């Protein structure tokens, strides 16, 4: 797939960067909303960044992909 | 299950009563004691896993043996496998003895190499794996000193001062079969593992 | 040209890294 | 007295260090204070040595009362009579904290002269006053110490500091004559306003920078980083993805700007505190846990009591973590 | 502390730097069993 | 053109020396539970003016929370 | 307080630090059954099955492995309700914890339940 | 640089392993013509290999905590032998406290000969709220006993000398403590160690159910 | 895209070099995320400032007494 591999490379790069960043964003958001109080803050945050806390975010993104694909496809098949 | 059939064929669960632990004995038979072979297998699971994980950082291992009945079974390993050093495998052949594992950076310079070996290699073994009865005690002591984990075969014969400061005990209990292939499991491990 | 800029990014970034590394090596004296 | 500084192996704030005193302090401070405090590790009760040094520093600071005796009066160790006498002893603490020398200059003042509180003279010299106390000189005190506090706030916070920080390193016998000249210039109540409006703007900018330095000391850059976590990643995204989009799939000046501003991002958010500094002058730490003065004519009612981390200690946090075992 | 948790507390309170067997040590705990009394039953 | 938008916002960040200083003041405010200012006495005579004229609206809550 | 009580408690403690997990005590009692249960639902043990309600005497206690020094008092002494705040300072860890056990007319309490109900009685045991 | 020199020493020792393995595995034949090289390169291996365990003496194998010292004068009586023993305690004000004990032939030499071993065999103490200890506790060595009671935040350290210079640079500020029995030094050390390591903080007491509140 | 693969080896170089040389983010990320999310005042302003004071200590002490010196 000459001249086309770097394209998928950039797509994966952008998607992964945004995805993991939004992941830890949601993790620390849930924390700071509930307690994230004093040192449980550093605990949960570095857990989000070293432990995954991002695999579930990407699974929610893939769920969004499948659901919205189904919606757009059934719409276009209503045509 | 079938593996338990195989262990039971392996003349292993049974061994005379010279014991400090009883968390293991299924019963006794007046000349033997029967340990819980499922616990045997579970210990193998844990420790073999631990070695196959330590692999994923490739930390030196440095087996230990002094009863040369396993010599051949073991020597199929530790050279081109695990540590990978056949020359060190020769140290192991004739080692455990001197100023050991804590004064490892000893001089030991004097050879006069007349019908002697005098290897003295030196590097921190991040885990230890042994199998013999008792002469090797220095390795256990010094590992417990310097916080090195150890895998060891323990029979009913083990003083508390070992049975409690050695992690990962494989209560295998070699018995009437004497030395039989075991290490071929750890041979499976670490090879076709490191990917 | 863009490969020249990619290696240029490698160049400038390793330059900055080494510069600050020596900077700390000197600041460790005092 | 300077002899006490010699004993304390350092500088107990003798005034007007004459030339051989300069010599002897350089000798003593460097050689002795180093050699003892630098690398010794003695069993020589370094804890108790420190104890002596601090319990000897503090009394001159508060004039001459014995502070071991203050400790002893209560059955505690410390920090309570400290926060107390500093809540006020009413001449040595407040009159110095604002405008005087805590020594028998600021003492004997309450003995003979007046500083009426709530218009009420309190001539006891050890009063404790807090929570709503108006501190006011008399008028025949004012008609002199207005000028005295002006010549203080300027000759001793503008003039001396400004002949410092500059004109300095090669020759001090020269800052001598420069102080003469700037004295002639401060003689002038028009020079006052012109100096208020002079290039001191530049020195204040440089001071902002040096405070930024002592700030980056302990992670100001790390919090700047975390607070702008995306933005650098956004710059990197610009660079790498515009790379894998425009080419290798205006590009050259896209790379120009991306390189410049991105490398500059990383530089400014990871420059680690090149201190290397020559010396460090000291600020005057005015109390705004106590309320200010009508500096025109002294009317300096208090409004609150003091804390423990905002006090003029001539001692580092250590040895006072041995005296005041505080966080 | 025990040989497995001493070390964790140590490295966590930042006493010494990490050993090269820690991630695997925790990943393969030791084979514990229910704590039982004496009386090895004579089985027949 | 997205690229030049990007370069504009990257310049925006590059000129953000000041963010170091807002972080300065906000961590100082962190330190003792206090606020990093003087009020410079212009605010003090200003608030005296404010309240003197308006001792009806400018409570010592309005005033003192204005000037913190 | 009795001495068969002290006996039950010390047999518990010694079996614990010996390392067995299930024990049996012959001379049983109501004040001892109550105390086993109190320890239980405060956490310190696993099951306390008493067997013979009358006339014989046998308990089988199976244990967790917690600290449990728990000396069982012998020489009686009063305890009001407002004196525990200072008297339960003479346990082993004076400040943090241990439950001085008190007996009441309203059932055998510990010191938390006591200072809540504002009832008194007499001390019987300690906890550490 | 640390890893650079480490693997570099490893290059040295690997050429050592190579040539000395070769020479060993030649056992068979005339003797001298290999043993000369034997002695040379083995002596070289010594000089190089011992420098790894040499390193801990000054630069690394040396953190930036602070240390304090003890010392006495033991004896042997072959003639009138005299030597020196000495103790050291490392601490970092956050609580990592460790110690060490070793002997030498003169004071500063013994102080030294421990100054680079205090940094091994480290035990880590858990200072509750950065100023004091988690509770009260008694703890005994052979015949020295120890009592630890906290204090609310403003009293200060009420302890002796050998115990003060440990609770100080462990990071405590409001402990009161009573050591009783033997008034010896090296038992108060290791008594403090057998004591502070005995405290079970609420994190510990969550060894069973129950989140233990602090009373707010 | 082998020229792009050389560019991507250059990108891996920039990335690994940045990380293992100038990354300085293991906890300052969390700390400043809270600092910015503290962009306003409420009965969660004292809470915020105290959480910041009592989470800056871990970073300061950890760094200055962890390693590398």
């Amino acid at each position: 797939a000459a001249a086309a591999a770097a394209a998928a490379a950039a797509a994966a790069a952008a998607a992964a960067a945004a995805a993991a960043a939004a992941a830890a964003a949601a993790a620390a958001a849930a924390a700071a909303a509930a307690a994230a109080a004093a040192a449980a803050a550093a605990a949960a945050a570095a857990a989000a960044a070293a432990a995954a806390a991002a695999a579930a975010a990407a699974a929610a993104a893939a769920a969004a992909a499948a659901a919205a694909a189904a919606a757009a496809a059934a719409a276009a098949a209503a045509a | 299950v079938i593996q338990k059939l195989l262990n039971t064929g392996a003349h292993l669960g049974r061994r005379a009563a010279e014991h400090h632990f009883k968390q293991y004995a299924y019963g006794t038979r007046n000349g033997m004691t029967i340990i819980d072979s499922d616990k045997t297998l579970i210990c193998l699971r844990s420790a073999a896993h631990f070695v196959a994980n330590l692999a994923h950082m490739r930390g030196n291992i440095f087996f230990v043996n002094t009863n040369p009945l396993f010599d051949e079974i073991i020597e199929l390993t530790s050279r081109r496998i695990q540590g990978d050093s056949y020359n060190h495998n020769r140290a192991m052949n004739l080692w455990k003895m001197g100023g050991f594992l804590t004064n490892s950076y000893s001089p030991k310079k004097f050879r006069s190499r007349h019908k002697k070996l005098c290897f003295g290699p030196t590097t921190m073994p991040d885990c230890v794996v042994v199998f013999d009865s008792e002469r090797k005690s220095s390795v256990i002591l010094e590992a417990s000193k310097l916080q090195i984990p150890v895998v060891a075969i323990v029979d009913p014969n083990v003083p508390l001062e070992f049975f409690e400061k050695i992690t990962y005990p494989v209560p295998a209990r070699d018995s009437v079969k004497f030395v039989y292939l075991f290490c071929n499991v750890i041979t499976k491990c670490f090879v076709a593992e490191q990917m | 040209a863009a490969a020249a800029a990619a290696a240029a990014a490698a160049a400038a970034a390793a330059a900055a890294a080494a510069a600050a590394a020596a900077a700390a090596a000197a600041a460790a004296a005092a | 007295r300077f002899q006490t500084c010699r004993l304390l192996s350092g500088n107990v704030w003798n005034r007007e260090l004459t030339i051989i005193q300069r010599r002897i302090l350089r000798r003593l401070r460097n050689r002795k204070r180093s050699i003892k405090k630098r690398k010794i590790y003695p069993k020589k009760y370094l804890t108790s040595y420190i104890q002596l040094q601090t319990t000897r520093k503090l009394p001159f600071f508060y004039g001459d009362l014995p502070i071991t005796e203050m400790h002893r009066g209560t059955k505690r160790t410390s920090y309570i009579p400290f926060l107390l006498n500093l809540e006020t002893r009413f001449d040595v603490i407040p009159l110095r904290l604002y405008f005087l020398e805590t020594i028998p200059q600021a003492r004997q003042l309450i003995s003979h002269r007046r500083v009426c509180v709530n218009k009420g003279m309190v001539s006891i010299t050890h009063f404790k006053l807090s929570h709503g106390d108006i501190i006011s000189f008399q008028e025949n005190n004012a008609i002199i110490r207005g000028e005295e506090i002006r010549r203080s706030f300027y000759k001793e916070i503008l003039v001396e500091k400004i002949i410092g920080k500059l004109l300095h390193q090669p020759l001090r016998m020269w800052r001598r004559s420069k102080t003469e000249w700037f004295h002639l210039l401060k003689t002038k109540r028009g020079c006052r306003l012109l100096l208020k409006s002079r290039f001191l703007q530049q020195l204040r900018s440089s001071m902002q920078e040096e405070d930024l330095e002592r700030t980056k000391k302990f992670g100001s850059e790390k919090v700047c980083l975390g607070s702008s976590f995306a933005e650098h990643k956004r710059m990197k995204r610009n660079l790498l993805k515009s790379l894998f989009l425009s080419k290798r799939r205006i590009s050259p000046i896209v790379y120009n700007s991306s390189l410049s501003l991105y490398s500059n991002s990383t530089y400014c958010f990871a420059s680690p505190h090149k201190l290397t500094m020559k010396r460090r002058i000291k600020r005057i730490e005015l109390p705004t846990h106590y309320l200010e003065v009508n500096y025109r004519t002294p009317k300096a009612v208090v409004f609150y009591g003091p804390n423990i981390g905002h006090i003029p200690h001539d001692i580092r946090l250590k040895d006072l973590n041995l005296l005041l075992w505080s966080r | 502390g025990d040989l497995l948790s001493k070390t964790r507390r140590l490295v966590g309170g930042l006493a010494t730097r990490e050993p090269v067997w820690l991630k695997a040590m925790e990943a393969s705990p030791p084979p514990v069993f229910p704590r039982s009394n004496g009386k090895i039953q004579k089985i027949v | 053109i997205e690229q030049d938008n990007r370069q504009g916002r990257a310049f925006v960040d590059g000129i953000k020396q000041r963010m170091m200083e807002i972080s300065v003041l906000l961590k100082q405010v962190k330190e003792p539970g206090a606020r990093g200012s003087y009020l410079k006495d212009s605010e003090k005579t200003e608030m005296y003016r404010l309240h003197k004229e308006n001792p009806e609206v400018y409570t010592i809550e309005r005033l003192a929370k204005d000037y913190r | 307080g009795r001495r068969i009580l002290n006996d039950a408690l010390r047999t518990i403690v010694n079996a614990e630090r010996r390392g067995k997990a299930s024990v049996e005590l012959k001379p049983i009692s109501t004040v001892m059954s109550s105390f086993l249960r109190i320890m239980k639902e405060k956490g310190y043990i696993k099951n306390f099955q008493v067997y013979d309600p009358h006339r014989v005497g046998r308990i089988t206690v199976d244990l967790q492995g917690r600290v449990n020094d728990c000396k069982a008092l012998t020489y009686r002494q009063d305890v009001r309700a407002k004196e525990i705040e200072k008297y339960t300072e003479r346990t082993l860890p004076t400040r943090q914890w241990g439950y001085v056990v008190i007996t009441t007319p309203d059932g055998i309490l510990d010191h938390e339940e006591a200072i809540k109900r504002n009832v008194g009685g007499q001390v019987l045991g300690f906890f550490y | 640089e640390r890893d650079d020199i480490l693997l570099e020493k490893l290059n040295a020792i690997d050429k050592k392993l190579e040539i000395k393995l070769s020479e060993l595995d030649h056992t068979f034949g005339k003797k001298g013509k290999r043993l000369e090289e034997e002695i040379r390169e083995l002596a070289e291996d010594r000089n190089a290999l011992t420098e790894k365990k040499r390193q801990p003496l000054y630069r690394k194998g040396y953190d930036v905590h602070v240390i304090d010292v003890k010392k006495v004068c033991k004896v042997t009586k072959g003639g009138r032998v005299e030597r020196y023993t000495a103790l050291m305690v490392c601490g970092n004000y956050e609580g990592i406290i460790g110690y060490a004990k070793a002997k030498a032939e003169t004071g500063q030499s013994a102080m030294q000969k421990a100054y680079e071993k205090c940094f091994q065999n480290l035990h880590y103490v858990e200072r509750h709220e950065e100023h004091t200890i988690a509770h009260a506790i008694q703890t005994s060595y052979k015949k020295t006993k120890l009592y630890l009671w906290p204090a609310p935040t403003t009293t200060g350290m009420k302890a002796g000398r050998v115990v003060k210079t440990i609770l100080l640079l462990a990071g405590f500020k409001n402990i009161k403590s009573k050591v009783i029995g033997s008034r010896n030094s090296y038992n108060t050390v290791k008594a403090v160690l057998k004591a502070l390591n005995a405290v079970e903080t609420p994190k510990d007491v969550q060894e069973k159910f129950g989140r233990t509140v602090v009373e707010k």
